[PDB]
RNA sequence: CUUGAGUCUCGUAGAGGGGGGUAGAAUUCCAGGUGUAGCGGUGAAAUGCGUAGAGAUCUGGAGGAAUACCGGUGGCGAAGGCGGCCCCCUGGACGAAGACUGACGCUCAGGUGCGAAAGCGUGGGGAGCAAACAGGAUUAGAUACCCUGGUAGUCCACGCCGUAAACGAUGUCGACUUGGAGGUUGUGCCGGCGUGGCUUCCGGAGCUAACGCGUUAAGUCGACCGCCUGGGGAGUACGGCCGCAAGGUUAAAACUCAAAUGAAUUGACGGGGGCCCGCACAAGCGGUGGAGCAUGUGGUUUAAUUCGAUGCAACGCGA
């Protein structure tokens, strides 16, 4: 588990830290439940808003097969 | 008659029937072979052997253009998936890639539920 | 799921990556779901089902411990 | 049965050859407990087919088993009404089984006078793959070969 | 007067709502390239599509609609409901520390508003799906289920309709009455110790016809409202009101029955599940069903063709 977000004082996720983003997707390009990762709910829906910012910046990919 | 050394295989397995086309790398199909046109019919084409015999016509269909080795592109979810890179595998190309590009809807309405 | 055959990996056990490289992304579960539309209702009552049977079979296995059988 | 109990019965060897084989086709060639009448057929084609190439009395007999021992056959199985034909291998016993089986029956079939002569041309018939067991072991092997796919329950 | 009710200050989480914009995937179609004989579909088929070059693969374009993963007996909303991302307008809830008002409250017939989907009107849009419809099957028949297509509709704007198993089948408000395990969202003090809101499951007393509910009560009580009085006839007729209509709403009676009903119990049954068995299948061998005759029966005939047995379990049976 050990949501890592809690334990780093987070305030907010910040779309454009793509190092920390990558962690929390796959090798397809999908968020990862939190169930896997451990993350706390409520980071979690920053986490996949964070994502989905992301992507549209084209800072992260929506599938492997663009 | 041209000459490639470099081609994709692109398996087309649905639960009715698999199509492989070996194209080259920019898709231009070189030959095609199905598992309906290979002899079976109805409730035999829908099975891993099927496809099988599939994959050794278009590697003979395709065998003029001396290609050496090949990519794996395979899309769909019926039997005759993996039935179909061992037989190409088989056939003597040595696979450089084996990708998934089953299309997913991140879509339209599927049709209704069938009440059998 | 995008498999690269390595150097010096025979043909079995990279079609053995690549299955389940493809379980992973769950590329067959989505696309038998996907070829019939379920209703809103229905989709609300399989997903209630499911968590109603995972409750009680954690809850009937636990006392599983606490009881024995001969 | 439901129950694995099935020892078999011992079975004595030919007398004069001296052939367990041989004496389960005398078994299959019996009619209505006449053993003794069966192995006089049996052993009056043996001598017929061993002057007829020469090579011996029992592995005349034993080439004979080979074009018409079956390697696979098809055993009926339903799965939406429809009956699939899975193939499936043949276990050695049961290969000597359907081999003296097809060879007995086809030679009943025939228009010779005495089954010893009778018998006798289907066994060299089969020694050349010509006769009609030969025939009757082509005829499963194919259908082996069409219902390939359904090797898998 | 300040405890109920409300106001202010700081923050919190949220698919709450209305407007606008935009992204990626996918389907379809259009044009072009490569290519050649099938594709599609099914339990199996056929209708259909394809040598006028399909399907497969690639390139570019058009368009509509829905937002995978996240995603969670998670969240928000009075309910209906609400899910990509961003902005603009806007509602509510909650928490901490105080300040303020000073019963300003609760409930609510009539009335007003909101209210899924289908449907109606006017004008757009139309990818996918798909009532109607057409064909192919299946079938004794198949106004179906299955297949191939396919129009309204589904989408948008504005208006109407006002009904749903609109369900927690559980009116709203307030108080009190053992616990356990979680979820979610604040907050105080030092991962620990508390304290709030919402929520899931289990369970005690109690209650219940039972099933079950059980601090989110179906427990113990108080305030107000709605509704019921056997089943059918019937949420029907007539009337009124409402609606463009479809219809909604309010709402009988004659007549008829002696029950209708809820929960649980024991069986039996299931084209429910699980585990077993049996010449039950499977694997084999020999028969019967055809022939002649023997024998029994049915029927017919007869003066009588004595009576009885007559699915399995009568018919070389009483005999
Ligand atoms: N896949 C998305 C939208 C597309 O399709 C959904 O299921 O709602
Ligand atoms: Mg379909
Ligand atoms: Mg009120
Ligand atoms: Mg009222
Ligand atoms: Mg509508
Ligand atoms: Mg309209
Ligand atoms: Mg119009
Ligand atoms: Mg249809
Ligand atoms: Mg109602
Ligand atoms: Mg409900
Ligand atoms: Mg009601
Ligand atoms: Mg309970
Ligand atoms: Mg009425
Ligand atoms: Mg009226
Ligand atoms: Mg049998
Ligand atoms: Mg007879
Ligand atoms: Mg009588
Ligand atoms: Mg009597
Ligand atoms: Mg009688
Ligand atoms: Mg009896
Ligand atoms: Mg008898």
């Amino acid at each position: 588990k050990f949501c890592r977000f809690t334990a780093e004082g987070v305030q907010e996720i910040d779309y454009k830290d793509i190092a920390t983003l990558k962690n929390y997707i796959t090798e397809s390009g999908k968020i990862v439940p939190s169930r896997i990762t451990g993350t706390r709910a409520k980071y979690q829906r920053q986490l996949a808003r964070a994502i989905k910012r992301a992507r549209y910046l084209s800072l992260l990919p929506y599938t492997d097969r663009h | 008659r041209k000459q490639v050394s470099d081609g994709v295989a692109h398996i087309h397995a649905s639960f009715n029937n698999t199509i492989v086309t070996i194209t080259d790398r920019q898709g231009n199909a070189l030959g095609w072979a199905t598992a309906g046109g290979s002899g079976f019919r109805g409730s035999r084409k829908s099975t891993p052997f099927a496809a099988q015999v599939a994959a050794e016509r278009c590697a003979d269909a395709v065998k003029e253009y001396g290609i050496k080795n090949l990519e794996v592109m395979v899309k769909g979810p019926g039997p005759g998936r993996e039935s179909t890179i061992r037989a190409l595998n088989a056939a003597g190309f040595r696979i450089t890639n084996i990708t998934d590009v089953t299309p997913i809807p991140h879509g339209c309405r599927p049709p209704k539920k069938r009440r059998v | 799921p995008v498999i690269k055959v390595r150097e010096n990996e025979p043909f079995d056990v990279a079609l053995r990556r690549f299955k389940r490289s493809c379980e992973k992304a769950g590329v067959l579960a989505e696309v038998r779901r996907r070829e019939f539309y379920e209703k809103p209702t229905t989709e609300r009552k399989r997903a209630k089902a499911s968590a109603v049977k995972r409750h009680a079979k954690k809850l009937a296995r636990e006392n599983a411990r606490r009881t024995r059988l001969y | 049965p439901r129950r694995r109990v099935i020892g078999q019965r011992k079975i004595l060897p030919d007398p004069k050859f001296g052939s367990e084989l041989l004496a389960k086709f005398v078994n299959i060639l019996m009619v209505d407990g006449k053993k003794s009448t069966a192995e006089s057929i049996v052993y009056s084609a043996l001598e017929t087919l061993a002057q007829r190439s020469g090579k011996s009395e029992l592995e005349a007999f034993e080439v004979a088993l080979e074009n018409v021992r079956p390697t696979v056959e098809v055993k009926s199985r339903r799965v939406g009404g429809s009956t699939y034909q899975v193939p499936v291998e043949v276990r050695p016993v049961r290969r000597n089984a359907l081999a003296m089986r097809w060879i007995v029956e086809a030679a009943r079939k025939r228009g010779d006078k005495s089954m010893a002569l009778r018998l006798a041309n289907e066994l060299s018939d089969a020694a050349e793959n010509k006769g009609t067991a030969v025939k009757k072991r082509e005829d499963v092997h194919r259908m082996a070969e069409a219902n390939k796919a359904f090797a898998h329950y």
